């Protein structure tokens, strides 16, 4: 239901943000791994959200670290 | 050269291998 | 409950005490929360009532704590809320006269309801019990549909 | 009496059986709930459950409430919601019936309407156009896993089953065409036996075979044509008459 709405300046500087860290990253790593796709295989079902998502912690987002 | 651009896995050394062998070797 | 982020604050001192209590809450619902195949309808229904009642339960222990215990402080509620182990909109209803009790708040929406009219959990049981006699019948219900209210309590 | 206890339930249920019968065909049919990709062979078999009313019947939220209807679920044996549930829990009687008079003629003592016409096989629950009160008991060598009984044998342990679920007007046993027809009081007793026994066993503990009454295929109980025989369609037809006497007499 929730329309997903942002202040323009703030939205572009987020991207920006993004967009150089995304580079950054991409002049680190020697070797980038992808994700295989599809991600999932036609006999393993949609996973519960509840039983293996909302337990396990998510990883740090992308954001370049400012002062 | 095609299927060396494609290369998912391409220039590395077995850094995220040798994670698994350490998770497995524990 | 949501999930803890970097944008996650951090629960401040006095949550320590309470973890355990809601803990358990959490636990039930996971309990609650698997494919019990109930062929039965009204059997199904009553399963989804434990997770209503239990979710009423917790977020009406986060209330006894703030208002009629007066134990946590502002800040840990605040962010309680936040996270959403209690419903806040419950809690208002809750704070508000004639509501002290009350089951959820879907049983006070008089647009859902095909009458414009409220759940008849929130008729006093005693005023039930009069009509009934009135009629000659018993109290011809025991718990509403939206959720497992035999009587919502307002007395 | 029923009326002194309350319902005990039929079976919990963990105990109650699954959607998902039998395998006929190779895949399961979501929205039907049936099988497919194959018909291979009959789909009917015999009932794990029977209605023990004794042992059974009592009191339920209905018996509070005036509730109208008699449990499908009882009458089956299985009702897995005992003194909870609202649909009732005895064998119908004069006052219930008398009680629900009014709306059973539109639908049956299971709450459920009745149709323009019976099911081709009268199988079906019967239809609003008659008031029917027989029911016609085929398969019963089927009923009994190919027991080579008598007649009289048949015909008492056909008594004996259907007379416990409901008054009885008549029941006659007919050798020449393996068949019951089980002429009752009231149309919401026939309603009621009719589900109550239907793929039932009419197999006893005292039967060598009692361990195969899962096995076989249950009691067909259908509804019943009026008979040809004019002998009886005489006595149907005083009977008609009389009921008319009453009701035109009952106008004024
Ligand atoms: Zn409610
Ligand atoms: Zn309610
Ligand atoms: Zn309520
Ligand atoms: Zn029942």
């Amino acid at each position: 239901n929730e329309t997903p709405r942002v202040i323009e300046p703030v939205y572009t500087a987020q991207w920006s943000a993004t967009w150089i860290a995304m580079r950054r990253e991409k002049r680190d790593r020697t070797h980038f791994k992808r994700m295989r796709f599809p991600p999932f295989d036609d006999d393993e079902p949609p996973l519960s959200y509840e039983q293996h998502i909302e337990n396990i912690e998510p990883l740090d987002p992308i954001n370049l670290p400012l002062d | 050269d095609w299927d060396s651009r494609k290369d998912r896995w391409y220039g590395y050394s077995g850094k995220e291998y040798n994670e698994l062998i350490s998770k497995w070797e524990r | 409950p949501r999930i803890k982020t970097r944008r996650s604050k951090p629960a401040p001192d006095g949550f320590e005490k309470i973890k355990p209590t809601l803990t358990d809450f959490e636990i039930q619902l996971r309990d609650a929360q698997k494919d019990k195949s109930s062929k039965l309808a009204a059997k199904s229904n009553e399963q989804l009532w434990e997770i209503m009642q239990l979710h009423h339960q917790r977020s009406r222990y986060i209330y006894t704590l703030y208002y009629k215990r007066k134990a946590i402080s502002k800040d840990l509620y605040d962010w309680l809320i936040k996270e959403k182990y209690a419903d806040k909109l419950l809690i208002a209803k809750w704070r508000k006269t004639g509501y002290e009790k009350l089951c959820c708040l879907r049983c006070i929406q008089k647009n859902e309801t095909n009458n414009g009219s409220t759940c008849i959990c929130r008729v006093p049981r005693a005023q039930l019990e009069e009509e009934a006699r009135k009629k000659g019948t018993q109290v011809s219900f025991h718990q509403c549909v939206h959720c497992g209210c035999r009587g919502c309590a307002s007395t | 009496s029923w009326r002194d206890k309350s319902a005990k339930v039929q079976v919990k249920e963990s105990e109650l059986p699954s959607s998902i019968p039998a395998q006929t065909g190779l895949t399961f049919n979501i929205w039907y709930n049936k099988w497919s990709q194959g018909f291979a062979g009959n789909t009917r078999f015999v009932s794990p459950f029977a209605l023990q009313p004794q042992l059974h019947s009592g009191k339920t939220r209905g018996d509070n409430d005036g509730q109208l209807f008699f449990c499908l679920f009882f009458a089956k044996g299985m009702c897995c919601l005992g003194p909870k549930c609202e649909y009732l829990h005895h064998i119908p009687d004069e006052e219930d019936i008398g009680k629900l008079a009014l709306r059973t003629e539109v639908l049956d003592c299971f709450g459920r309407e009745k149709f323009a016409d019976y099911r081709e096989d009268m199988g079906g629950i019967g239809s609003f156009r008659k008031k029917n009160k027989t029911l016609y008991v085929g398969g019963i060598d089927g009923a009994l896993n190919s027991k080579h009984l008598k007649p009289a044998q048949i015909e008492s342990r056909i008594r004996f089953v259907f007379s416990r679920l409901g008054d009885i007007d008549r029941i006659r046993y007919v050798e020449s065409k393996n068949c019951g027809f089980v002429k009752f009081k009231y149309q919401a007793n026939a309603e009621f036996a009719k589900e109550a026994m239907s793929n039932q066993t009419l197999l006893l503990p005292s039967d060598k075979e009692w361990d195969d009454r899962r096995e076989g295929t249950g009691l067909l109980v259908k509804w019943a044509n009026e008979d040809p025989d004019p002998a009886a369609q005489k006595r149907l037809q005083e009977e008609l008459k009389l009921e008319s006497l009453n009701m035109m007499v009952h106008l004024i």
